[PDB]
């Protein structure tokens, strides 16, 4: 119930690591395989996962 | 007879955005318009509201 159960020891990383970013050039690809479109800066249609 | 309706569909409605920007230099909108099936919408009689 102490330490190992909910928390862990790891080798430290400077930034959050490799978090999945959702880059797109959506106007050209209507929707690649499974995506719905709404064009402004709230929910851009994704074209895959990239590395920041 | 044929250029007139007898169905329960409206004429004037009010649309609202969900999760919209509220910043000092940019104030954005998200009017997710989904016009009813077998029903047209004239845009020259359509405007916003402050």
């Amino acid at each position: 119930t102490g330490i190992r159960s909910w928390t862990l020891l790891c080798t430290p990383d400077v930034t959050c690591g490799s978090e999945q970013v959702y880059w797109s050039l959506p106007d050209m690809m209507q929707d690649p395989v499974t995506f719905r479109s709404t064009r402004q800066i709230s929910n851009f249609p994704v074209v895959g996962a990239e590395l920041l | 007879h044929d250029v007139t309706t007898d169905r329960s569909q409206r004429l004037t409605l009010r649309f609202i955005p969900v999760d919209r920007e509220d910043t000092a230099y940019s104030y954005k909108a998200r009017f997710t318009l989904a016009v009813g099936d077998n029903r047209v919408l004239d845009m020259a009689s359509t405007y916003f509201d402050i």
